[PDB]
């Protein structure tokens, strides 16, 4: 999974 | 080039090229919009940050492609074209940062407001910082820090812990910390801390609220899942 | 624009372009190479047509969402964005249709090439049927026609007719008699007999040909799915 | 289902 940024 | 169009013209056609998946000319209403000098909108400040995310979210993905084939390789094709798609993006961040220092900032009162140009403003530092070299790079990543943290400390005075700016700032700031200041436990604790007094809050909420707030809520919790 | 790059590196740039997803510059990476001059490969063939057809393909299904837009609304903005959209599909076109004329389709003597340029320039002029309104419109209309027509001529008489170029011709061409021509009946006539005559010649094929064929040979089942 | 072109 890539980390989440919003 | 948007100048001889309607304010809100250019916010209609903002929506219409959002529901047509039409992302450039988005950000080119929007900065037409931006640009007749009037405070946005929440509607239309979301309009402004959706436009410019999906067209720099292409662009770092691009880059992202580039820059692997690229140190895989480590003729001047690969290196050229991956410095084209970075000059592009540089541009595209320095459009967005000019939005906000003339004069979204300046004229931006309200928490709300200041405090999701503040976030904006470390989010596209923080875009320039991904792709920096050096020292010139340090000063990039303390103008990235320095918005977030101005926008983390209005936030906690002025917002509660639920609110999706907010959860939003503190989720993408997490992100600052892990990947870009080389900080991933001071980004473990930001994560944690703004989950745990979300989740104290989220009592106070009616149910479109506690929508909008567990949605971030579960990003946080993603990425504590992938960094623990 | 692309007159001072060496063609074998635009040639690289365009596949770099290809895997970043990036195919405005996939298309312009191409047409650089088309005007060099010389003939191009079956590799630089598809190069060609999938950044072409990824470009216009954007273009259209944008398009399409905006006419539906400005159909159920029937001020000028819905219209005046649908123009604009419309405008630069129709100039996407007509670079790919200058670059079948000038000078690709004469210089192609190959029944491989030749095919995949003819049927190029069907596709480009139904594309611009899609959006042409009258009878200017029927002399577009009949440009893919021909184009597709003189294709289907050479290759029945070229081609096996399990050719992956010649069973995407007249799946294509079938879509042109459904949708652009109103003739439902000669879309399923065709779409049924290349799937028939496909499908008697597949026992000539390798491993590798059969799973090539057999894909397009899907794309022919699913439309008359839809159809009957 | 949108028809297939290719
Ligand atoms: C869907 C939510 C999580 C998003 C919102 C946004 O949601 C709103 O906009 C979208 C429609 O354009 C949502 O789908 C909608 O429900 C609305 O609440 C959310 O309120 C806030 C502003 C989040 C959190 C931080 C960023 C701003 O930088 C942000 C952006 C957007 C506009 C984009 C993602
Ligand atoms: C995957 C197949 C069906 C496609 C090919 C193409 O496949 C080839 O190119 C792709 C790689 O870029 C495929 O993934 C590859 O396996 C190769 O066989 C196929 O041979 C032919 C030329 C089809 C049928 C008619 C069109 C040309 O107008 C066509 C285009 C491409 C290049 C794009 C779709
Ligand atoms: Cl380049
Ligand atoms: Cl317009
Ligand atoms: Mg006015
Ligand atoms: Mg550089
Ligand atoms: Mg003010
Ligand atoms: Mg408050
Ligand atoms: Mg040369
Ligand atoms: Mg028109
Ligand atoms: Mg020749
Ligand atoms: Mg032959």
């Amino acid at each position: 999974k890539r980390r989440k940024s919003v | 080039a948007m100048g001889s169009m309607e304010r809100a013209s250019l916010i209609q056609k903002a929506k219409l090229a959002e529901q047509a998946e039409r992302y450039e000319d988005m950000a080119a209403f929007m900065k037409g919009a931006v640009e007749k000098g009037e405070e946005l909108s929440c509607e239309e400040r979301n309009l402004l940050s959706v436009a410019y995310k999906n067209v720099v979210g292409g662009q770092r993905a691009a880059w992202r492609v580039l820059s692997s084939i690229e140190q895989k390789s480590n003729g001047p094709e690969v290196r050229e074209y991956r410095e084209k798609v970075e000059t592009e993006l540089q541009g595209v961040c320095d459009t967005v940062l000019g939005l906000l220092d003339s004069h979204l900032i300046k004229e931006a009162g309200d928490a709300e407001s200041r405090v999701f140009y503040l976030k904006m403003k470390g989010d596209y530092y923080r875009y320039l910082a991904e792709v920096a070299t050096g020292d010139d790079k340090k000063r990039i990543i303390d103008s990235a820090r320095s918005a977030y943290q101005e926008a983390m400390d209005i936030s906690k005075k002025e917002m509660p812990p639920t609110n999706p700016i907010r959860l939003g700032l503190a989720l993408n700031f997490s992100v600052f910390h892990y990947e870009i200041a080389n900080s991933p436990e001071e980004a473990i604790s930001l994560a944690k801390t703004t989950f745990d007094e979300a989740m104290a809050d989220l009592h106070t909420l009616s149910e479109d609220s506690y929508k909008d707030s567990t949605l971030i809520m579960q990003l946080l919790r993603d990425n504590l899942t992938l960094w623990t």
